């Protein structure tokens, strides 16, 4: 989930607007 | 500034800003 893709390893643009509405 | 560990409020923030106006779910758990 998020936490693993942007909190324990770096994020990215394209993986935040995955969670946009 | 979304290049990074992002954690907590940090990671909340971030969704904020991008996604602006149409905003987000944030989902800790799943």
């Amino acid at each position: 989930g998020i936490v693993e893709q942007c909190c324990t390893s770096i994020c990215s643009l394209y993986q935040l607007e995955n969670y946009c509405n | 500034f979304v290049n990074q560990h992002l954690c907590g409020s940090h990671l909340v923030e971030a969704l904020y800003l991008v996604c602006g106006e149409r905003g987000f779910f944030y989902t800790p758990k799943t």
